[PDB]
């Protein structure tokens, strides 16, 4: 037992876990404490290498017992509230995170991991603060800056921005040059001006922390399936989601798996996350043809397994890089083939990922080097989304005259039954609009909305206030039920001018930038009377945005913020406004097809990144050419026309108002069919013995 | 509580 031994052994294995070879350093750590097992060191690194294996409960006892040896051990107590969060155990990583700033107060890491404990629940001001104590007590320090500038881009804070978008370059290219773990998470590279190389090579090392989970496992290689002969002729498709419930995913694509043709497919759901009760979790779990909850087996190895012998042909990770990932499952490769569809706006960076799901309009083939995996093509957008069938009473609607299309809306299934009540009803032609002109039903209307009320009885109909939805029925609020009643939806109830050309943008704001603000403050200037109209997501920047608006030259009113709103809400209240301004940096993807589904016409500007070209893949798919800008100027000037020409602001949103019914883009059943003949491309190229390759 | 931002008038 000589401490002067286990220390050599405890160095050699340092220097083999900086080789990148874990395993070897776990052999030397245990080695070392066997020699001298009161040997705090080795205790902590041994529980730093099991924790990267995925071991925690062994990670965590070992750092309890390095702890027990020197009591003055910080960066145990701060890496064993890691092992704690990453076991769910928020509590007892607060009292790690907080008992080591209690031994030694200028411990920066400390407070770093206590301000990503805050970042992760929402607290981003505290979060912010505790970044600056930590990078106050250590300057250099990647981890504290990177997830500082997330917090300073969730908040809108642009204080010096173009210096920190350098910094953040330059530790993105050090840690790449350095084989280190980059700083900057890959679902928030698509944020920072790195090279498309540098995006990749981030989504490959956070693709790679898979493997040194599951090479622990020392599973062999899986013996996939060569034909559809024991599938009976059929296709086996399974959809891995942590996000089947009341997610955005599940309102782009739950009724997608009942549409598929069952002649051809059978169809595995393979949920990551328990039931949380919505109907969207009832709805994927009745139409797919197996649903299996993959929540209730932790352990990947056997969640592989399980996917393996139920015969999948095509894997499709739907969650990429994002909150409830397991993207383990997918190294393990327990299918042929192996691909991206939704969840993820960029590439997996990873070999265990084959292809990548996407049109030609968002995924060109010049920029065809952002993704590691192969492209494959859907016919017109590989986006899609349920609003016909989440909200069809949004599909007509009518005005009341105090004639646009956009000031006081009625929205309802049994809506026409009730206009037809109505002695005196105007038709705006275009397939038409209703208009409710001024008389004893309108002043009724109106002064429930002015009264706060929230629904009135008129004819025997069910009138409701549209701010009201979620106490008069929570399930339609969600979007998990259509509304029963007739909706009344006004500008006064979100604070929006009257008189005035409305532009919205109802993307978290993590997605507008300087030059963003820049453009917008540039389209109201030269658009009199305009507004931009914005929403607290999250509250904390709205001041912050405010600011920059000033010093753009934009006076107080020029901007409305409101607040967020419950899904159908949120989709509602879109109708009011005139033209939406997509965000150039992220282009909005969900609020997108939100947004287009109130028949408001959206200016985009496609950029290099998937996520900064989707907006344009919509507006190609819908057929509005006119509203895809080529540069900034171009931009500026398309919104503008639309704000200061009101005739053709008319027939725009008219286009939009009929080509999504018409236009693919909310057609479920056509993009199921097409989706069904690139799968079945894929298996075709496979079964004849070819590696994956691009589809078209 | 519902009430609007601004109110309409007559
Ligand atoms: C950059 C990014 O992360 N993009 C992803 C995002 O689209 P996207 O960026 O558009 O959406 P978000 O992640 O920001 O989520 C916004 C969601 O909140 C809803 N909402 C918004 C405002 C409001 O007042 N009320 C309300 O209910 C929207 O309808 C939408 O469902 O989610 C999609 C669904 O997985 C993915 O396909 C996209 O790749």
């Amino acid at each position: 037992s000589c401490p002067t031994h286990a220390d050599s052994l405890n160095n050699l294995a340092n220097i083999k876990r900086e080789q990148g070879n874990i395993e070897e350093a776990v052999r030397l750590y245990r080695k070392a404490l066997e020699v001298f097992p009161e040997f705090a060191a080795a205790h902590s690194n041994l529980a730093s290498v099991l924790q990267q294996q995925g071991k925690l409960q062994e990670a965590l006892m070992h750092y309890k017992e390095a702890i027990r040896i020197s009591p003055t051990f910080a960066d145990a107590y701060s890496n064993m509230g890691n092992t704690l969060k990453e076991m769910q155990d928020v509590q007892g990583a607060l009292q790690c995170y907080t008992r080591a700033i209690q031994i030694n107060p200028a411990f920066a890491d400390a407070h770093s991991n206590l301000a990503s404990i805050h970042k992760d629940s929402g607290n981003i001001p505290e979060a912010i603060a505790s970044y600056r104590t930590a990078l106050k007590l250590k300057p250099d320090f990647p981890d504290a800056y990177c997830n500082l500038a997330h917090c300073l881009q969730i908040v809108c804070d642009w204080t010096d921005y173009d210096e920190r978008m350098k910094k953040l370059v330059s530790i993105v290219a050090d840690q790449l040059e350095k084989n280190r773990l980059p700083s900057v998470h890959p679902h928030h590279s698509m944020l920072y001006p790195l090279s498309h190389g540098f995006r990749k090579a981030i989504a490959e090392r956070h693709g790679n922390l898979c493997l040194d989970k599951i090479n622990v496992l020392h599973k062999p290689p899986y013996e996939h399936p060569k034909d559809l002969k024991l599938s009976d002729g059929r296709l086996r498709v399974g959809y891995v989601s942590s996000d089947f419930g009341n997610h955005p995913t599940s309102h782009l694509m739950q009724s997608i798996p009942g549409m598929h043709n069952p002649d051809k497919f059978e169809v595995f759901c393979y949920a990551l996350s328990p039931d949380d009760g919505t109907n969207f979790r009832v709805k994927v779990m009745a139409e797919a043809n197996h649903f299996i909850d993959l929540s209730q087996i932790p352990c990947n190895g056997k969640a592989a397994d399980r996917i393996h012998q139920d015969g999948i042909h095509i894997l499709v990770n739907m969650n990429g890089y994002t909150k409830g990932a397991r993207n383990e499952l997918f190294a393990l490769r327990p299918a042929p083939i192996q691909a991206m569809w939704l969840g993820y706006p960029g590439t997996s960076g990873a070999l265990f990922m084959d292809y990548i799901i996407t049109d030609q309009e968002t995924s060109p083939a010049e920029v065809a080097e952002q993704y590691s995996e192969k492209l494959a093509y859907m016919p017109h957008t590989f986006f899609i989304g349920d609003h016909a069938n989440m909200f069809p009473h949004l599909k007509k609607k009518a005005v009341i005259d105090f004639i646009y299309d956009n000031r006081i809306v009625l929205n309802g299934i049994d809506l026409k039954a009730f206009l037809d009540s109505l002695p005196d009803v105007k038709i705006v032609k275009m397939l038409n609009m209703p208009v409710i002109p001024m008389n004893t039903i309108a002043e009724a209307v109106i002064e429930m909305i002015n009264r706060g009320q929230i629904q009135i009885t008129i004819n025997g109909f069910s009138i409701s206030n549209g701010l009201a939805t979620t106490q008069i029925n929570n399930k339609a609020a969600t979007g998990e039920e259509v509304p029963r009643t007739i909706i009344v939806t006004t500008r006064s109830q979100y604070g929006l001018p009257e008189d005035a050309i409305v532009y919205c943008n109802f993307n978290q704001l993590y997605k507008i930038d300087p030059s963003t603000l820049q453009m917008w403050a540039n389209i109201l200037k030269r658009v009199p009377n305009s507004v931009l109209w914005l929403l607290r997501f999250p509250a904390v920047g709205e001041p912050n945005i405010q600011q920059y608006a000033q010093n753009m030259g934009l006076p107080q009113n020029r901007i409305i913020f409101s607040p967020v709103a419950p899904k159908e809400e949120h989709v509602r209240r879109g109708q009011l406004a005139d033209v939406c301004l997509d965000t150039p940096l992220c282009n909005g993807h969900t609020t997108g097809m939100d947004v287009l589904w109130a028949g408001t016409p959206m200016v985009t500007m496609p950029g290099e990144t998937l996520a900064s070209r989707v907006a344009a893949s919509q507006l190609t798919c819908l057929g509005c050419l006119e509203l895809i800008a080529k540069n900034r100027q171009e931009y500026e000037d398309i919104a503008v026309k639309l704000g200061t020409d009101l005739e053709y602001l008319k027939k725009v949103r008219g286009k939009v108002w009929k080509q999504r019914i018409s236009s693919p883009l909310f057609n479920t059943k056509q993009y199921t069919m097409e989706l069904e003949r690139l799968y079945l491309q894929m298996w075709e190229h496979y079964a004849a013995g070819n590696k994956p390759d691009h589809m078209i | 509580q519902f009430m609007p931002v601004y109110q309409i008038y007559l």
